[PDB]
């Protein structure tokens, strides 16, 4: 009883510690696959902001009177 | 000094300097961007009638308009 007191824990110390822990474990595990899913989804169709490789910027397309009529 | 050993190099840099320094004090470099930018290669196209704008006058001998006249003032 004495060793008990003064060194080990309760079962319900580590009781409750196994179970948060799978709660934070299983949070981590769902957030994988959905990131991974998410990943493969975003690059299959390109809708997301993560896979868009830089096009041309139109800020340099001026239009203007030319000297030719027909452009 | 330096003219009696390599003449021809100290007036070379000479003349270097003041083709450096010398374009930025004239009385006549904004006239040359003047003459530069006003002469029209390419056609002033007409515009859309009116916003009401003082400027853009609706004919060619109409003075209301930004046009040259030192040319021929010297």
């Amino acid at each position: 009883r004495w060793i008990a007191r003064t060194f080990f824990d309760a079962p319900e110390k580590n009781y409750e510690r196994t179970m948060a822990i799978l709660q934070i474990e299983s949070e981590k595990a769902e957030l994988r696959l959905k990131e991974l899913e998410v990943r493969r989804l975003m690059r299959a169709k390109g809708d997301g902001p993560w896979f868009q490789y830089p096009t041309i910027d139109k800020a340099l397309i001026d239009h203007s009177p030319k000297a030719t009529p027909d452009n | 000094n330096v003219w009696a050993k390599e003449p021809v190099l100290v007036a070379s840099f000479a003349i270097a300097g003041l083709a450096v320094i010398l374009p930025t004090l004239s009385p006549y470099t904004k006239y040359s961007l003047m003459i530069n930018r006003a002469t029209p290669y390419n056609y002033p196209v007409p515009l859309r009638d009116d916003g009401n704008m003082p400027d853009v006058p609706s004919h060619p001998q109409d003075p209301q308009g930004p046009s040259l006249e030192w040319l021929k003032r010297l």
